[PDB]
């Protein structure tokens, strides 16, 4: 997993875009670079002892949608170190360096049945509290709880689920 | 052109990057500029894309990354043929004495494929060396494999040069020499003592000294083998000495543990029986020729079963093992009669003659020892009138097998002797019988041939 | 899956323009501090060896080419050094003060005094890593170079150009051994270095005033890599030895350079070595630790006179050059089977085995004649020497062969009774106290005197007073001769003749 | 400025601004919790990243904690102030008294005197034990060290010392407790204490509670204000408690700051840790350091690494051994292992050393003797073999002593026994005019008389 590699190349990745004002350009570059990493002839590729130039090479032939400087230049470098499936990484640091620093959260509400748009309102405004970012609701529906709502914020969950309090109740005992 | 780059050293290894057209074989050599000054590479692995991992044959200081590199497309090839007898040479066939270029006409590729079991030819011709023990007690066919081994002091490098000395006077046979893992004193002397004794233009030597990288030490013994190769396709029998194997197997782990090879039984690389095989199997008389080997080989710390000289045994047709405690009683060439043996001595290929003789030796240096030890507590007048005649034939036959060699004339001034096969067996199966029982024992003391036993029992 | 130097930074430079504009290959910066290595990141024209010039007056050796990375050891202390610090590499290697005058200064592994007595005069700097002399540049070895000991000079003789291993256990009488063999060249013609690899400075200190007190001190030099300094400076230290004295052997004169513990310097060539994450061998030491020792002894040598014209340049004829070596080993609990020691022992020409068995019983030195060896043998022995010790090799033969009588010596015969209790007496007779070394004169003597069988009356608690009277005894009357065999070394039947009158005037009529 | 990235064990990364990465040995400060905590960098790695070992418990620290860069080294009191008091590694009062009242403080971490600096001094010191000053005797300014295993008598011995030596000296006294038991430093604080010659001694504690970086750096701590007495013209005391306790502590942290392991496992720079610091305990021309250091010795192995590369260190090393012990002869000191620099015939005198190599031998021959009396009984021993077994073991009883400070143990009252006293005594024992004696004649005495009048009363 590339989690741990991932973290340099999204860094400056992000540092270099906010620097050209065209944040929203890089994601988008990165996006169909990381998609262009997942196809079934390219990761083939990608896994030969091909040198790195040579790699480099045949992978940007593959795309015309990055800028010709510098988002080539962001995959002849991670070339060099043998590092081109860790794309798909390096765009979700990316968006989350992002959301950061357009202070953005994006929490899941997780419910029995569907709130009355009323309720939402309520719980967005109390989160934008809990929260210096504006938030971006995603509510589901879940049959294991059956009443009340669980709300997940990135890796910090507030659980106010029935299912929840019966099984810590059974543990008191 | 020049195709490579370098792209990493670290110490003696060297990392090369080709194109991937162009990417050398293994064993390959490649060629560098360091500085004012040529060096060459041998491809050891083919890793990765285009890059190859090498070990320096040279000096590894002075490089750069970036420099260009350059592949000779052969392996390491060296010249072969009459041009090198006479003639020193590093792993790489470059005369290190000063006397010019070689003149030689062919060159042939140190790495090469053994005989296959049926062009072989078994022909049981004993080598006569001229040294009473050693034609006694450890008889060694043409195309067969003698071990000296011992430990440090006991005479394996000047026994060697003894024997060169005999093959080449008094039997006109080619030889060669290859010095792996040599002392640069040892080196000189040995060059001198040829040279004085009038036999370097038959021998041709090759030098991988101490002082260089572990890959020259290691390579060493096929330039050697690759010339007395050429030697044998010219129908000739020649005879390829090799200085030590432990630092064979020594530059072997060596170049083993930097290429980062996972180490093995006593930090031994993996491949030690590998090597060991590869070098020993070329040594074989082939139906058009024949090459002998006799090998020194140190066993370190007198132990006999580490990896090193526990494998060699398994190639070797016989063994002389030489003890720094005859050779400190001053009884030179120290061989042990005892222990040395020999796959050779059976009835059906001596002649129950030379068998008989050596038998019947051994079994009196045996009751020898036993006699000993009540001649220490009861003094000796407490024996047989028989067994004080075993006391006194067993000191005379352990005179006799002491001899001096033409090249050890240096140490002692005094002259060499050579003794042939029939002196020797008639001298031994003379004493055993009585017929000298009225010589003293001194009279037998560095000797040489029993004739002369006699002369110089007038003069004591 | 772990990072490689790929940091955010250099990453962004690298995403603004990939082919780097072309930049100085003559400069990089350090990324890494550690332990006293550190990583830079540049210098593209760097060399292996080469030495790298850091903020202050300090160098590094680069050491690790690698991909996009320099790895090099700090000559100094390091803790100073930053991430960040920009760097040099000069087009030099590393050399060392060279010259006469440094006899009876000590320095510190860079030629830098460190006893205060102010700069030094050097002849030059030599490079401290040199190829040895090639195989048709030598001579052979037959000239002795006299330690002082009767057990070393009568049975293990060391040439000029040799190289003779000391080795053995903790605390027996290495260094003793190797300074007695320094401080015997006061007057012998040989210039003396002596290099001291991770001891502590106290300790030089010492040894340093010892050999002030005997005259020797104004014709040796002391390099001194104290236990304190970095690595790369106590891996270094035997190499500028023999830089300094090469000198001597490359101008027709002698030198004798005595390294205290090589198995220090194995051990700080480890540290470093696994600092630079090189694959371990056997005991953890890298695989190419016998290229490191191998290369180093092969620097003692005897050169011909041709060599010695052809470097000098006509300006000195028709003299050898030499340099004798004498390293240390010190073994664990008699180990000779370990890593370090079993290199060593493979490359010298000889060895002198020191034992803590023979130390504590009394034997000082603690030599044993069974397994020690010397390979160049007689050929570096005055003749009186080489005739009068080749009963001695015997006489301790036949004594280690019924040693093994001697819990039951009661019991034996008196035909070998007469042989075991010989040996005794020269082997008592080979114990000599430290910093007393004995002119050949005497010790040519005292081995005729055992040799010729006068010792068979002197009692075993004797020997000591009676070598001791006999030698004043020959001071006092025969010193002619004595100023003949210490000049000469020859011997003859008038010799012979004179030895054999003096030795029974001496047994008749004085008393010890 | 900083935030913590990882912790590991004992090791902590920190990373810090590009441009504001401390120094190697700096010192940084963490809020774990409701407590302060110390850390010092021990590496730069790249990026802005330093590594570092905490000085206190690593339990509690969360990944982004903010840490706070002191831009110096770890600094202690030192001098006359820090004189009759306890302090902990970091220069902290220990003791339930008042801040110390200290003028200055220095660095922990300093260069050793240069080679032009040092002294070197013969004068010979007495110790009133019989084995330490007959074998191994001692001078004023030098190093001994005490070798042996777990429970073989090395902290007795050095407490016996301390109260030959460490009463009868004007100067000032230091003493590290490095890795020891807790127990031991009370006890010795109160013996001090309730003798009033606390406030002549200067205590430091790193005891073997405490977590790694307090056992690693505590031993600089002692060395810097023994350095601190030195420099300022006074000749002084060095007591180190148990100096293996400070590489241990390096192997512990040594996997951890990513070096390969070395030979049993210890970190590759053992010798280069243990000299940096063996170097700067030594006197010098402007004043002297005298020490004593207490070396342990593990599984018994004396060809370990670690105690094998301390003996190049020491000037008079006394090896302990449990085969000794384990006969109730106490001091457990093998004569045929220690050894001083100071025993010559210059030095000592010929008769001092005649006498102690004539032990040695005596000793040495009877070690030879043990596998034939093991096979083939006492009997067959030459009728002067059995004369020299009888002597050795002679010799062997009467270098036990009884130690003022081993009353505790056994009941019986301390010696003091003087050189003039024990040669006069072996001379004796060697010569053979005691051969009438019965051999528990000489077990437990002090000198030769006291031997002569036990064995009237058996
Ligand atoms: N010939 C001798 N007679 C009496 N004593 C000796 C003799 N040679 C050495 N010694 C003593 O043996 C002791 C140890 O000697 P030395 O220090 O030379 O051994 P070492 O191997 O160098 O010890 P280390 O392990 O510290 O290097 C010294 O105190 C020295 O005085
Ligand atoms: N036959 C001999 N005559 C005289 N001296 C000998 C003889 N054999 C060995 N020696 C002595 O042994 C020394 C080394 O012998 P060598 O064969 O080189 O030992 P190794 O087998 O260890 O190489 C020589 O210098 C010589 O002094
Ligand atoms: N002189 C002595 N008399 C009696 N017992 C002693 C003497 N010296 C040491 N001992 C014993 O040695 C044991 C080991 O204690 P100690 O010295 O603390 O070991 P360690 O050195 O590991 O700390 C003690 O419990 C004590 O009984
Ligand atoms: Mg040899
Ligand atoms: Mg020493
Ligand atoms: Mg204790």
């Amino acid at each position: 997993e590339f989690i741990t590699v991932a973290r340099p190349y999204a860094k400056a990745a992000f540092d270099f875009a906010v620097e050209h004002q065209s944040v929203e350009r890089w994601q988008d570059m990165l996006a169909f670079a990381a998609e262009v990493t997942k196809n079934e002839q390219m990761a083939e590729l990608l896994s030969g002892a091909l040198a790195p130039e040579t790699l480099a090479e045949s992978f940007i032939a593959v795309a015309g949608e990055q800028l010709d400087e510098n988002g080539q230049n962001l995959i002849r470098v991670m070339a060099e170190n043998g590092r081109l499936n860790a794309l798909p990484d390096v765009l979700e640091q990316f968006i989350h360096l992002r959301a950061v620093s357009e202070a953005t959260a994006e929490v899941d509400v997780i419910s029995a049945a569907a709130l009355s748009e009323q309720q939402l309102a309520k719980i967005s405004a109390a989160m934008e509290k809990r929260l210096s970012r504006k938030v971006k609701l995603n509510a589901k529906i879940d049959k294991s709880v059956m009443a009340g709502v669980i709300i997940r914020a990135g890796d910090m969950v507030i659980d106010g689920s029935v299912r929840g309090r019966l099984e810590r109740l059974a543990d008191v005992l | 052109m020049a195709t490579g780059k370098i792209v990493q050293v670290i110490g003696a290894v060297v990392d090369v990057e080709f194109p991937q057209d162009a990417v050398p074989r293994v064993y390959d050599a490649l060629e560098v500029q360091n500085g004012n000054e040529r060096l060459v590479l041998e491809v050891q692995q083919q890793l990765g894309g285009g890059i190859v991992r090498t070990i320096a044959m040279g000096s590894s200081d002075g490089l750069r990354r970036g420099l260009d590199v350059k592949d000779l497309e052969h392996p390491i090839e060296v010249p072969v043929g009459k041009a090198t007898l006479g003639r020193i040479m590093n792993v790489l066939g470059e005369p290190v004495d000063m006397k010019g270029e070689i003149g030689e006409e062919e060159r042939w590729a140190i790495h090469r494929a053994a005989p296959s079991y049926e062009e072989l030819s078994n022909s049981q011709e004993l080598l006569e060396t001229g040294i009473k023990v050693i034609d006694l007690m450890a008889p060694f066919a043409k195309g067969g494999k003698v071990g000296l081994f011992g430990g440090a002091g006991v005479g394996k490098t000047v026994n060697m040069m003894e024997l060169i000395r005999n093959i080449a006077i008094e039997h006109s046979g080619y030889s060669v020499f290859a010095g792996v893992g040599e002392r640069t004193r040892e080196g000189n002397d040995f060059y001198h003592e040829m040279t004085d004794s009038n036999v370097i233009d038959k021998v041709s030597l090759v030098y991988g000294q101490m002082n260089e990288p572990p890959g020259n030490r290691l390579r060493v013994a096929l330039t050697g083998l690759t010339m007395a190769e050429k030697f044998r396709d010219e129908g000739r029998d020649v005879l390829l000495f090799v200085d030590n194997i432990y630092r064979y197997t020594l530059a072997g782990t060596e170049v083993s543990a930097l290429l980062g090879r996972m180490p093995s039984a006593v930090g031994y690389q993996p491949t030690l029986a590998e090597e060991m095989g590869v070098l020993q199997e070329r040594i074989t008389s082939t139906k058009t020729g024949s090459i002998t080997s006799v090998q020194a080989v140190y066993v370190p710390a007198d132990d006999l079963t580490d990896p090193s000289p526990a494998t060699t045994f398994a190639h070797l047709d016989a063994t002389v093992v030489l003890s720094r405690q005859i050779a400190s009683l001053g009884i030179y060439p120290a061989v042990d009669p005892l222990d040395s043996t020999s796959r050779q001595l059976d009835p059906l290929v001596v002649g129950q003659e030379h068998y008989d003789t050596a038998r019947g030796v051994q079994s009196i240096l045996q009751r020898y020892q036993e006699l000993k030890d009540i001649i220490a507590i009861l003094g000796m007048d407490e024996l047989s009138e028989e067994d004080k005649l075993v006391v006194a034939r067993a000191r005379k036959i352990q005179r006799f097998l002491s001899q001096p060699f033409f090249v050890a004339e240096v140490f002692t001034g005094s002259p060499g002797k050579y003794v042939s096969l029939k002196d020797t067996i008639r001298g031994f199966k003379g004493i055993m019988e009585g017929e000298y029982d009225h010589l003293p024992e001194q009279a037998f003391y560095m000797v040489g041939s029993i004739e002369e036993a006699v002369e110089k029992a007038k003069k004591l | 899956q772990l990072n490689s130097t790929e940091i955010s930074e250099l990453i962004k430079q690298r995403i603004a323009q990939f082919n780097v504009v072309s930049e100085a290959h003559n400069e990089g910066t350090i990324v890494s501090v550690s332990d006293g290595v550190i990583r830079i990141h540049g210098l593209a024209d760097c060399m292996q060896g080469e030495m790298i010039s850091l903020p202050g007056n300090r160098y590094a050796i680069a050491l690790n080419l690698e991909r996009d990375s320099v790895g090099a050891v700090v000559m100094g202390p390091y803790a100073d050094l930053a991430e960040g610090m920009k760097v040099k590499c000069t087009g030099r290697i590393l050399e060392v003060p060279v010259g006469r005058g440094l006899l009876g200064r000590v320095v510190n592994t860079l030629g830098a005094p460190i006893d205060g007595k102010g700069p030094l005069d050097h002849d030059g700097f030599s490079a401290v890593e040199a190829i040895a002399p090639g195989v048709i540049e030598r001579q052979s070895v037959d000239q002795p170079v006299q330690t002082g000991y009767k057990a070393v000079d009568s049975m293990i003789p060391i040439g000029r150009g040799q190289r003779e291993l000391i080795i053995g256990d903790r605390q027996t009488g290495k260094t003793a051994l190797a300074i007695d063999a320094i401080i015997n060249q006061r007057d012998s013609g040989i210039k003396c270095i002596y290099v001291a690899i991770g001891q502590k400075a106290s300790t030089i200190s010492n040894v340093v005033r010892k050999l002030e007190e005997h005259g020797a001190l104004a014709n040796t030099i002391v390099v001194v890599a104290t236990a304190s300094e970095s690595a790369a400076l106590q891996y270094l230290a035997p190499y500028a030895g023999c830089a300094m004295g090469e000198y001597f052997r490359d101008r027709g004169e002698d030198a004798l350079i005595i390294y205290d513990d090589l198995s220090k310097q194995a051990v700080a060539y480890r540290q470093i070595s696994l600092l630079l994450r090189r694959p371990p061998g056997r005991e953890a030491f890298p695989g190419d630790v016998f290229y490191l020792h191998s290369r180093l002894l092969e620097r003692a040598a005897r050169v011909n006179a041709e060599y010695v014209e052809a470097f000098t340049k006509g300006e000195v004829k028709g003299k050898t050059g030499s340099l004798t070596a004498l390293p240390i080993i010190e073994t664990q609990a008699g180990d000779v089977s370990a890593f370090v020691p079993t290199n060593v022992i493979s490359i010298t020409d000889g060895q002198i085995f020191l034992e803590t068995n023979l130390f504590n019983a009394g034997i000082r030195p603690a030599v044993n004649p069974g397994i020690s060896v010397s390979r160049v043998g007689g050929a570096a022995q005055t003749k009186i020497m080489k005739k009068l010790s080749g009963g001695i090799r015997t006489a301790l033969a036949q004594y280690r062969e019924l040693a093994a009588f001697s819990q039951f010596a009661s019991d034996l015969d008196d035909a070998t009774r007469k042989q075991l209790d010989h040996g005794q007496k020269v082997t008592e007779l080979l114990k000599q106290k430290q910093y007393a070394p004995m002119s050949v004169a005497q010790q040519s003597l005292v081995l005729f005197a055992a040799e010729r069988g006068y010792l068979a009356d002197v009692e075993l608690s004797k020997i000591g007073s009676f070598e001791a009277a006999l030698l004043a005894y020959v001071d006092r009357d025969h010193a002619p001769l004595m100023q003949e065999i210490n000049q000469t070394g020859g011997y003859n039947d008038e010799i012979e003749g004179k030895l054999k009158g003096i030795l029974d005037s001496f047994k008749a009529t004085q008393s010890w």
